[PDB]
């Protein structure tokens, strides 16, 4: 969606203008196991980094 | 064993005087724990002195 064009505002804009943007990121960041239903890494991986 | 210990003898030194205001303070204490933003939903924490604590509960 920072690729897609909208039909002015662009989309990128449209994504750090929105005030749920920022608790989307932290939630991420935050994330860890909060199940915790089997032992897991605290990491992320290489792909979602 | 020492948080074991410690609330065997609250237990013991309340039962006599007040034992409800110590029923409410481990209820409020598993409240506390396991509301959101807590140490029950995010996993934080040891989890034998919580499953101790439940078991004491």
């Amino acid at each position: 969606m920072t690729n897609m064009q909208l039909n002015q505002e662009t989309t990128a804009h449209l994504l750090v203008s929105d005030p749920n943007l920022i608790h989307v990121l932290v939630k991420f960041l935050s994330g860890t196991s909060p199940h915790g239903t089997n032992q897991h890494s605290p990491q992320v991986g290489p792909t979602a980094t | 064993q020492a948080m074991q210990e410690f609330l065997t003898r609250l237990q013991v030194h309340l039962s006599s005087t007040c034992p409800q205001i110590f029923s409410e303070l481990l209820l409020k204490l598993i409240h506390i724990l396991s509301t959101e933003r807590g140490a029950f939903q995010t996993g934080q924490g040891p989890l034998d002195a919580q499953v101790k604590l439940l078991e004491f509960t």
